[PDB]
């Protein structure tokens, strides 16, 4: 309830719903479950991270039959046939191409590195703002209002389960941005007037809620000759049958 | 460059795909407000949601309601000067002419 | 282009040769050497088919069909292989796949806005992306649309956090077991060191991160023994 | 000699040109549906011509 | 050793457009697509839109 009302729904809304939201959730849950398991192109991304780090030393270890110029790529057969004065070019000559190599696979390694860098810390903050609390900034916990998220451990990273709200059926209205009731407009305080057709309602804007348009429900600012779009009707002002 | 090896490929997006992406974005977020970023898009006149973004910095609608030629005037001029502003002072776009 | 009567080469901005005069005729004529594509392959996999489309990168293929020329790779496939079935895209042009009208999610890239996918007598389509279904919101100077019932929509989001930690040693790594080798890698100064370093400041950092993802509690909490949260199963 | 040399610079070079194409789509496609504004531009004063 | 000096600015300068492409994502995420509470990310003022 107090998450409902993090995104401007009241909380008398879960309280009423309460069977059919865990109905949904529970459902939702297991179509996690069933929906990742029965693809194969999930977890591509811890995916990936194996495969370049295997790929990456299978060229550092496929780059030792390589002969960089010299006449063999065997150590002792520069040493066997060849007297040691002059060997020493094709030797110096495989330490380079050799060092040069693991130069190479050093600097690549720097490089992805400082990507997994970005990455972790978008997910410790991921997990401080969408798991410790709840958060209010748009598409970083999920698409729809943000209620909850769930922390899951995966090899060698990070998933997270996004519990999220979505508005689902909608309904036309007539609606004014204020009412004039007695030479003085009157504007939502909370909320926002529609009209269903004859009567007009002031409602909630996330969920439709109609009530009653009073003087507790509606704030007075000026008087109606300034706003352009504003309406006539009553406003209830309930001390009038509480007066004897 | 293109004899000595080396190639430069195409983006996949053209511009005037990128250019209708950026009027879907834009159409969005005029007649429906906030609401077709996270669900579907519900629609809304203008300066009721200019009232709600009103409330969202902590200034009462009738603030919107009472001033709301002036407002208007006030956003007209400032996009016209944006025009102005950006067609003169040729190193503005640095960023993109730096890539 | 105008050739100042003594100059007998000309060149580009990046100096290679680009005009040269005629010797005798005395005529000035251009320098554009024929060569230079790719060749891409579009396959839909080889499980499901094996007939392929062919993408040449940069060229009008009005002179495709001459030659891929290495060792025994050969215009034999070629000479009539061009036939039908030829496309001009703005990404070079296409061969093996037909242009349709209808505009489909992207399925393989082309480019340049083009896609290709392999349906419907199975064949490869090459189409035009479409960027979604089209809509219009109805707009009004006095209505406003409120919904009435939601959705609970739980979605997954992955994401990685550490690598593998890897340590070399230099002297077996490009000498092995022969000292003379050693002795001479001992000439060369302390390149090892600094690689030694780097690898040792990964493999330090990738247990920090693992440990500012996942360590931001100080205590070990549990969960009850009965398992009742108001109808919401969490097993 | 030098085989397994080109077929790295390749591959990073492929992963960049892939890589450029994915930064422009998630920037840039984040909706599903191609909206429309209405024939009429009234927008209660505010013009965005 | 040319191309393989080449390859590796170009790997250097593909993060940093891939940084700016995130924070571009995130600002059409959160200042386009609604209205954002964070000091001096939309525009200096309170942001509207
Ligand atoms: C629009 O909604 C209002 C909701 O109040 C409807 O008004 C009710 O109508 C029924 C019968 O039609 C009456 O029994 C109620 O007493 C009415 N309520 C009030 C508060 O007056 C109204 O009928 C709806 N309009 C249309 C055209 O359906
Ligand atoms: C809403 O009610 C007011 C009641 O005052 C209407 O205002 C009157 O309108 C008539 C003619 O329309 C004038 O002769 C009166 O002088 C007006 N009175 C005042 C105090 O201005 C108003 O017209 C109604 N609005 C609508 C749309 O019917
Ligand atoms: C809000 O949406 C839910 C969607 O699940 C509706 O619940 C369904 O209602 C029908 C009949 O009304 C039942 O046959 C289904 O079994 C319900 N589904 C579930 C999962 O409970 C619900 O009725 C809608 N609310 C309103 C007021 O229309
Ligand atoms: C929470 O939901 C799961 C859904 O899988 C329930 O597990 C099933 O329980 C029934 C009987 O209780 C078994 O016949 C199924 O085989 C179970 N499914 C699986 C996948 O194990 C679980 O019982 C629910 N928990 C509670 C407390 O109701
Ligand atoms: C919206 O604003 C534009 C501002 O450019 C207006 O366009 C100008 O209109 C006047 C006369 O209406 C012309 O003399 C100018 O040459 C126009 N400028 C340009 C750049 O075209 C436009 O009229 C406004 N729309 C409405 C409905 O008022
Ligand atoms: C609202 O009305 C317009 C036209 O009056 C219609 O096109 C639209 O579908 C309606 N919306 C709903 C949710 O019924
Ligand atoms: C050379 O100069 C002349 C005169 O200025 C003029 O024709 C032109 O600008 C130049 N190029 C050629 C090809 O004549
Ligand atoms: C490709 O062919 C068309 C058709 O003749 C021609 O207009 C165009 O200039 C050609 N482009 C190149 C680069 O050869
Ligand atoms: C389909 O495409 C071809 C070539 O692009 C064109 O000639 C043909 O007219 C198109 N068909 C229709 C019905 O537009
Ligand atoms: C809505 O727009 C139409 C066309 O511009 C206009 O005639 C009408 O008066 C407007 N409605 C309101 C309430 O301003």
């Amino acid at each position: 309830a107090y998450r409902f009302n993090g995104i401007g729904v009241t909380q008398n809304v879960l309280y009423e719903n309460q069977k059919l939201i865990a109905n949904q959730f529970n459902s939702a849950i297991g179509k996690i479950q069933d929906s990742l398991s029965s693809t194969p192109s999930a977890l591509g991304k811890l995916q990936d991270v194996v495969n370049h780090n295997a790929q990456a030393l299978n060229t550092l270890v496929k780059q030792l039959s390589s002969k960089f110029g010299a006449i063999s790529s065997v150590l002792n057969d520069i040493f066997s046939r060849l007297d040691p004065p002059e060997a020493e070019v094709q030797i110096d000559r495989l330490i380079t191409g050799r060092l040069q190599s693991l130069q190479t696979y050093v600097t690549q390694q720097l490089i992805r590195a400082a990507e997994i860098r970005a990455s972790a810390n978008l997910a410790a903050t991921k997990m401080s703002e969408c798991v410790l609390g709840q958060s209010k900034r748009v598409d970083f916990c999920g698409k729809g209002y943000h209620l909850m998220s769930f922390p899951q451990s995966a090899p060698h990273g990070v998933v997270f389960l996004h519990v999220t709200y979505v508005p689902a059926q909608e309904k036309n209205f007539t609606t004014a941005p204020a009412i004039c009731h007695d030479g003085k407009a009157h504007f939502p305080r909370e909320g926002v007037f529609v009209s269903n057709g004859t009567h007009w309602f002031v409602t909630q804007r996330n969920f439709y809620e109609p009530q009653i348009i009073t003087t507790d429900n509606t704030f007075v600012s000026g008087n109606c000759d300034v706003v352009i779009g504003i309406v006539n009707n009553t406003v209830y002002d309930p001390l009038q049958p509480e007066l004897d | 460059q293109k004899f000595k090896g080396l190639t430069v490929l195409p983006p996949l997006l053209t511009d005037e795909m990128i250019a209708q992406y950026t009027s879907a974005l834009l159409a969005g977020t005029i007649t429906s407000g906030w609401t077709f970023g996270a669900g579907p898009a519900l629609q809304i006149p203008f300066p009721m949601q200019m009232a709600y973004r009103f409330n969202g910095i902590g200034v009462t609608q009738n603030v919107l309601y009472e001033n709301q030629k002036l407002i208007a005037n006030q956003f007209n001029s400032a996009i016209g000067k944006i025009q102005d502003s950006l067609s003169s002072t040729p190193s503005a776009l640095g960023k993109l002419q730096d890539v | 282009k105008k050739f100042l009567p003594f100059q007998q080469f000309g060149r580009d901005i990046a100096d290679t040769t680009d005009a040269v005069r005629d010797p005798q005729t005395l005529e000035i004529l251009d320098i554009t050497p024929c060569s230079f594509g790719g060749v891409s392959v579009i396959t839909p996999g080889t499980n499901t088919s094996n007939q392929v489309a062919v993408l040449y990168q940069g060229v009008n293929c009005t002179e495709v069909p001459v030659a891929i020329h290495a060792d025994q790779l050969t215009p034999t496939w070629r000479v009539y292989s061009t036939g039908s079935n030829v496309f001009q895209t703005r990404a070079g042009c296409l061969i093996g796949a037909e242009y349709v009208n209808n505009s489909y999610e992207c399925d393989i890239p082309i480019g340049a806005g083009i896609c290709a996918s392999y349906q419907t007598s199975q064949s490869i389509i090459a189409y035009t992306m479409s960027l979604g279904a089209e809509n219009s919101v109805a707009y009004s100077n006095n209505s406003i649309a409120i919904p009435t019932n939601f959705t609970i929509s739980v979605t997954t989001e992955i994401l990685p956090v550490s690598m593998t930690k890897t340590s070399v040693d230099c002297t077996m790594y490009i000498c092995g077991d022969s000292t003379e080798c050693s002795n001479l890698l001992l000439q060369y100064g302390s390149f090892c060191t600094q690689l030694k370093r780097a690898l040792t400041g990964i493999a330090v950092e990738q247990d920090k991160n693992t440990q500012e993802v996942f360590a931001q509690v100080k205590q070990i909490y549990k969960t009850p023994p009965i398992k009742y949260f108001g109808g919401f199963n969490f097993s």
